[PDB]
């Protein structure tokens, strides 16, 4: 559920079995194990899922002003289509607090943010509405990677990268604040990924950019 | 009255006394040089006006309509009498100033300004042709046939008197196109330049007014300066209202100055 704060304080009796749980070594991979409701398939990497399951640390920056380095925390998956990217993370958009699911050629740049129109209420046109800045700190279950225009994916790297924005357009000019961690199933341009020949090309990226992610179980 | 008939007599004794260019004042004989080319566009110094007179500068703003009337009036009683031989072309006159030491921008002029002595520039944009107005009323009776008469006009306001040859009647009427004067006109819109902006967003612009002598001088996008003074339409429909009056604001141009002026252009030092 949402994340009011106030509206979601539990009692002491569920902190009795929230600290037993902590108290389980086997909660390593206890809630790892329960990620799926019935896939009993080499979860090996539901663990890696669930240090953003319990979703990052905060390592604020109101201390020296400087530097502001989140615990930025990305990870992707990425496969054939064996894998149930698409279904499993449609089943995860019913787990994640701001479950968001969209991907590739779902919506623009400005199909993410600027949705600007004219609005007969005020009986003029508006600056208006985004996507990303909804999601602050949230995920949106995303596919199909290597199917956006230019366009977009050079924004990504301006988030990923200071997870930031600045805008400029005849109408508001924005130094807005936009933030959050990854989940993707990125695909490549073949069906199978191709032996002896590695995702460092086989997806369609290029070649250290393909290195710079944290790491793509 | 005592002093407000010396008015006049302070521009008398101003275009003949006042004098520079070592001897031999402009304004003894530069109205000697409009009334030759046929332009009827006289300008006068501020500066100069300073430099004999401070004393209006404080008499304009009450109000810069009548001070120009009463100069231009001056003008004729000057030119036709000295020069009665003028009393067939045009004989009507008005007068310039080009000596304001201030340059309002756009997006600085407010209430406060309201009609009396105003500078700004801008730049121009696409506006109307050529076109002229009226200039005097009269109409014709019908009951008795009659004329209704020439009658003195008010800047947009009616007159409407009893008095007319018609026995001083004849409410009803009818009106001429012909024996009525009449007075070119053209419009502009100003907007302000991509230099002097508030660095980035939409401009703002507002409207003025030229007139008969006054058109075939501009064009879209042209350099300018401008005195101008404030206008105010004294009713863009007052009602139970808006959120807001819906009025508006132009200027009106006294004496307009091109910035660029690729023309000859320049007077004469003595020597
Ligand atoms: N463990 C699993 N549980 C349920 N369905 C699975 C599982 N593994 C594979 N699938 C099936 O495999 C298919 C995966 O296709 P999908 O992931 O949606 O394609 P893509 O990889 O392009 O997203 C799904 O239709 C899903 O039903």
């Amino acid at each position: 559920e949402d994340e009011e704060g106030k509206d979601h304080i539990f009692p002491p009796e569920r902190v009795e079995l929230l600290q037993l749980l902590a108290k389980k070594p086997d909660i390593y991979d206890r809630l790892a194990r329960a990620i799926a409701p019935s896939i009993y398939e080499n979860d090996d990497i539901k663990k890696g899922i669930l240090l953003q399951l319990f979703g990052g640390t905060k390592k604020k920056h109101a201390t020296l002003g400087r530097q502001n380095f989140r615990s930025e925390i990305h990870l992707l998956l990425c496969g054939d289509p064996g894998t149930s990217k698409s279904q499993m993370l449609q089943y995860v958009f019913n787990l994640v607090p701001r479950s968001q699911y969209t991907s590739g050629r779902g919506s623009s740049a400005v199909g993410l943010t600027a949705y600007v129109t004219k609005d007969p209420e005020t009986r003029q046109l508006v600056l208006q509405t985004g996507a990303l800045v909804l999601a602050d700190n949230g995920v949106c279950c995303i596919d199909e990677f290597d199917k956006m225009n230019d366009s977009t994916r050079s924004v990504l790297h301006e988030v990923m990268e200071q997870q930031t924005l600045s805008i400029a357009k005849a109408g508001i000019i924005c130094q807005l604040n936009a933030r959050t961690s990854i989940l993707a199933a990125a695909n490549p341009a073949e069906s199978q990924w191709n032996k002896r020949k590695n995702i460092i090309d086989n997806v369609q990226l290029p070649h250290t950019l393909l290195s710079r992610f944290d790491l793509i179980f | 009255l005592g002093p407000r008939t010396e008015i006049a007599n302070r521009f008398q004794s101003f275009l003949r006394t006042f004098v520079d260019e070592r001897g031999a004042y402009t304004y003894r004989d530069r109205i000697r040089r409009m009334c030759e080319q046929n332009m009827s566009s006289f300008v006068v110094s501020y500066t100069d006006l300073a430099n004999k007179e401070h004393v209006l500068a404080y008499f304009l703003p009450e109000a810069p309509f009548q001070m120009l009337e009463i100069f231009d009036k001056v003008a004729k009683d000057m030119v036709l009498s000295i020069f009665p031989t003028y009393e067939r072309v045009t004989t009507e006159i008005h007068v310039r100033i080009s000596e304001l030491p201030l340059i309002e921008e756009l997006r600085t002029f407010r209430k406060l300004h309201l009609n009396q002595l105003v500078r700004t520039l801008g730049v121009v944009t696409a506006t109307t042709g050529v076109l002229p107005q009226l200039s005097v009323i009269k109409y014709d009776c019908v009951k008795c046939g009659y004329v209704l008469g020439p009658f003195v006009q008010s800047q947009n306001t009616e007159i409407k008197p009893g008095s007319c040859p018609e026995c001083q009647s004849t409410g009803p009427f009818s009106i001429n196109m012909e024996q009525t004067l009449y007075r070119n006109y053209q419009k502009i819109t100003l907007q302000e330049s991509p230099g002097r902006i508030p660095a980035g967003r939409i401009p703002r612009s507002k409207d003025v007014i030229l007139l008969a002598d006054l058109c075939d001088q501009c064009k879209p996008g042209d350099e300018l300066e401008v005195t101008g003074i404030y206008t105010n339409n004294y009713d863009g429909s007052l009602n139970t209202d808006q959120g807001f009056p819906v009025f508006a604001t132009v200027i009106i141009a006294n004496h307009v100055v091109v910035k660029d002026s690729k023309q000859v252009v320049q007077s004469l030092t003595d020597e």
